[PDB]
RNA sequence: AUAUACCGCCAUCUUCAGCAAACCCUGAUGAAGGCUACAAAGUAAGCGCAAGUACCCACGUAAAGACGUUAGGUCAAGGUGUAGCCC
């Protein structure tokens, strides 16, 4: 009858059954969810099946200075309006269903790689419009507790980076993905590292780090040899402004270690200035393409030494296995200097 | 397919003491 | 924006990098008196750790 | 690929502007298909108008 | 737990009224009654007439100003006249609330056989009382 | 067109010179001697960082070396009278219940912030939320006590360094000194000594205040003419 | 038909006192965690308790009583998603 009839809103709601014990702890399939429609966005006041015209809510109330009359619709003029209707309705669903084109990261499905824009303007007339957020890692934790039983968490990792040797990461924790980041990105903002690079495009020397269990050993390569290594470390370089550089990571590949040991080696390297001033000498640089020419890519701001390093006949530093292995062509494998696209 | 994510219209706080 | 890392550097080195790279526009105030009239100890975090073996305090007795 | 998307890219021994861009800078070496994505009827037709 | 006339609290971005923020154990202490009339008065008679009217009038307004209503209906009733005051949204023109002013005023006096009066009270937004 | 002008003559100017304000005449190590400064704690409770500090120990009690403590002394001082010239907003912070009226008083009379309550976590790495957005922290943190009421550092002196403040601090013998960007090493218990720093910071203060007052009215008035 | 799709109205713990957005900090930036008043990292809008109010007061009794828990109860109040019947 019509006092059985409620509103949309009362009908929505319970149809969509957003609320309900089985959205509590995955209980309910997503594959086919039901989604809401407004069914008076399209509507006139005024305009019914019988076509009638009622001046001053459905058509204007005067015409040529007169006060129009109440007029019905033909039944070819009314079928027409019919069929107008529903092809706005049709365009109206069209639109909403097609997919925006999106860019993937490392996977199709995987969010590591992807872009989450510059952090949130600062209150104080601050602005991070130079940086570029990239996720590196999204993981689904869950607690057990005491009333709801398994509960579940989003931690994410993320990087932001200008470009020109400022870079930083953090970690955001929150129930929504959205809200996770958010915070990592407005916070790897206030924690951001300052990374020296020779001649702006890689590091000054070939760092061996160890940060836990993860081992990570970059190499200084020149210009034109790109990025090869880990991808996430791809992410991070192109974040910091380092086009040439290898890197290997060995032991544990945690994402979170491999980030933390990148930052910390990358920000205890030694530049020419500083061993120029440390041993109050001329840094000399050695290139086969210039031969035998000297150049002096730093010297001491303080008085020179007149004394030189006494030679070393032998030097007692620690070598790697890989790295004599290869030279001395006995490294065999497969997936080594494979061709890959441009990094 | 792959899940299809996209940046959300970020929300403005409506309530204000 | 600034930096927390407490830990890596110091207050003066990660201003003094961060207003060059461009993140800080405006340096802070106490940044000229610092570079001007430095302290003989650069204010860098360093962990204590315990002595052992035969490693012994330099202090002597006051005879 | 990025050669026969374009229809307005002709890989030809004159269009030196465009042979630039698939050889290194630094080193003078033509990259591999790979490298850029093309295919291997351009790449072999690049090299000939490179060479 | 009580569910009726109650707004569950929310992460703090669902606004409700004044109306809607309070449940029914403040409706003589907070709040007042949407309707006025005698028929519950002790001794008083047509209390099943004039409930079944209140019902009809309230969704005959929802459905007649769709989208317009800001608030729930204030229905008077003085001897035979009967008074619907509302708070309606400034959206729709002018225009458009006088036709149904007229409309509904004498298609509901026909209906009641009773003098019916609507009183419009435009408002820019829904006021908000607070967040829940 | 004038602003470089005031800029090079009033900031930069006192940057030119090793003692604007003559903070040097403010005290002695006769003076220091006499307030049982390079008195220190025993050798057990020690710490490692402070060993360079300390002449020695007689009879299990720690000497601090006055001669180092007259050059640290120095650049904090002058340090400190840069900072109000610029008109810098300097607090004081002190966990010494017994010392905590004088310091708050000192503060009041030199125009400047106290702090010697219990830190709530969150005044500097928080501030916005818990007094405003458009709030602004302090220029300059002198630690009068660097260590709390149970013998560990002040969360402030870790939470300065987060927001890149610069901190003074009188570090005794068990006291660390890494995250103090200058640090004073003497006597921080006994009442002698702890008025003697009190009005040597309130003395290179109030001068510098002051003296900034006279460049200004000579630019002021030459300006003019 | 399905209360194991739901709204709606409830039971229960509740003869409880906690829930929680947004920040901050710790743990080497692991899941996690976050107090000491002679105080040692927490600050907190909002909801609830509380307070008010009703009945014969300040008392007491009502009422109220969050978030969650038990896929608790109810498709047979009514409405309704899905599926099914239509001589
Ligand atoms: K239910
Ligand atoms: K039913
Ligand atoms: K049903
Ligand atoms: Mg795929
Ligand atoms: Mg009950
Ligand atoms: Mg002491
Ligand atoms: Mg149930
Ligand atoms: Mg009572
Ligand atoms: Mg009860
Ligand atoms: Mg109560
Ligand atoms: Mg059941």
């Amino acid at each position: 009858s019509f006092f059985t009839k409620l509103t949309a809103d009362e009908l929505w709601k319970g149809a969509l059954a957003e609320t309900g014990a089985g959205a509590k702890k995955g209980r309910g399939k997503r594959t086919k969810k039901k989604k809401r429609k407004d069914l008076n966005r399209g509507q006139i006041i005024g305009e019914g099946r019988y076509g009638f015209l009622w001046p001053g809510l459905n058509v204007p109330l005067m015409k040529n200075g007169a006060v129009q009359t109440i007029a019905q619709r033909s039944k070819e003029e009314q079928e027409k309006v019919e069929a107008d209707m529903i092809q706005q309705r049709e365009e109206w669903d069209r639109k909403k269903k097609m997919k925006v084109k999106r860019e993937r990261g490392w996977s199709g499905n995987s969010w590591g790689g992807i872009s989450l824009g510059p952090p949130d303007p600062g209150p104080c007339g601050e602005t991070y419009e130079d940086f570029d957020t990239r996720i590196l890692e999204v993981r689904n934790v869950f607690t057990m507790t005491a009333k709801e039983g398994r509960k579940k968490s989003i931690r994410v990792l993320v990087a932001v980076g200008n470009g020109k040797g400022a870079a930083g990461f953090s970690i955001g924790k929150a129930t929504d993905r959205m809200d996770a980041f958010r915070k990592a990105k407005n916070r790897a903002v206030h924690h951001l590292h300052y990374i020296e690079r020779y001649e702006d495009h890689t590091i000054f020397h070939d760092i061996s780090l160890r940060f836990k269990r993860t081992h990570i050993k970059m190499k200084k390569q020149p210009k034109g040899y790109g990025l090869r290594c880990h991808r996430a470390i791809i992410t991070i370089c192109r974040l910091i402004g380092i086009k040439d550089m290898y890197a290997k990571v060995s032991g544990s590949i945690n994402m979170l270690s491999l980030t933390q040991g990148l930052f910390r080696g990358l920000s205890r390297q030694e530049t020419h200035q500083q061993l120029a001033d440390k041993k109050g000498l001329h840094v000399v640089e050695i290139r086969e393409e210039c031969g035998p020419l000297p150049i002096v890519v730093a010297s001491p701001r303080g008085p020179l030494r007149k004394d030189p390093e006494p030679e070393d006949e032998v030097p007692d530093v620690k070598l790697d296995w890989e790295d004599v292995k290869t030279a001395q062509g006995m490294k065999r494998s497969v997936w080594s200097n494979l061709k890959r696209a441009a990094t | 397919r792959h899940t299809a994510f996209v940046i959300p219209k970020k929300n403005v706080p409506t309530s204000k003491r | 924006a600034g930096s927390r890392l407490e830990t890596v550097g110091s207050i003066f080195s990660r201003t003094r990098d961060l207003v060059r790279a461009g993140v800080l526009k405006e340096k802070p105030l106490w940044f000229d008196v610092y570079d001007a009239f430095p302290p003989l100890r650069e204010p860098v975090f360093q962990r204590p750790r315990v002595r052992y073996g035969k490693a012994k305090a330099p202090i002597q007795d006051i005879w | 690929c990025p050669i026969c998307r374009d229809h307005k890219l002709h890989v030809d021994f004159r269009n030196v502007k465009l042979l630039e861009q698939f050889v290194c800078a630094h080193t003078g070496i033509i990259f591999y298909a790979p490298y850029t994505g093309v295919c291997v009827k351009q790449h072999k037709r690049l090299t000939q108008a490179i060479q | 737990k009580n569910r009726a006339a109650r707004v569950r609290v929310s992460k703090g971005d669902k606004p409700v009224t004044y109306e809607e923020a309070h449940a029914p154990h403040y409706i003589a202490h907070r709040k007042g009654w949407l309707s006025l009339h005698t028929g519950n008065l002790d001794g008083e008679d047509h209390a099943a007439e004039r409930t079944v009217e209140d019902v009809f009038l309230r969704k005959f307004m929802w459905g007649t100003f769709p989208g317009c209503l800001a608030d729930q209906l204030v229905l008077k009733r003085r001897g035979n006249q009967l008074e619907i005051c509302a708070v309606v949204l400034r959206q729709l023109s002018p225009h458009k609330y006088y036709f149904l002013v007229g409309y509904s005023e004498t298609l509901l006096s026909y209906f009641y056989k009773c003098p019916v009066r609507l009183h419009l009270q435009t408002v820019p937004s829904k006021v908000v009382y607070k967040y829940l | 067109e004038d602003s470089t002008d005031f800029n090079d003559k009033i900031l930069n100017e006192p940057l030119k010179h090793s003692d604007f304000f003559n903070v040097k005449e403010l005290f002695s190590v006769r003076s220091l001697f006499d307030a049982r400064v390079h008195l220190g704690h025993k050798a057990g409770c020690r710490h490692r960082f402070m060993e360079p500090y300390i002449f020695g120990s007689r009879l299990d009690h720690d000497i601090i070396d006055l001669e180092q403590t007259a050059t640290h002394l120095q650049l904090a001082l002058n340090f400190t009278a840069h900072m109000a010239y610029r008109k810098g907003i300097i607090l004081f912070i002190s966990r010494n219940r017994q010392f905590s009226y004088l310091i708050e008083n000192m503060a009041r009379d030199c125009g400047e912030y106290a702090h010697t309550r219990y830190f709530r976590g969150g005044m500097l790495t928080n501030a916005r939320l818990l007094f405003g957005p458009t709030v602004r922290l302090p220029d300059l943190i002198i630690f009068l006590h660097t260590l709390n009421n149970i013998f560990e550092p002040h969360v402030a002196v870790r939470d300065a360094a987060k927001m890149n403040i610069p901190t003074v601090g009188i570090v005794d013998t068990n006291c660390n000194p890494c995250l103090i960007t200058y640090p004073v090493p003497g006597n921080d218990d006994s009442p002698l000594a702890v008025h003697l720093y009190c009005r040597l910071f309130q003395t290179a203060i109030t001068r510098a205040k002051e003296k900034r007052q006279q460049v200004e009215a000579l630019y002021r008035l030459q300006g003019q003419k």
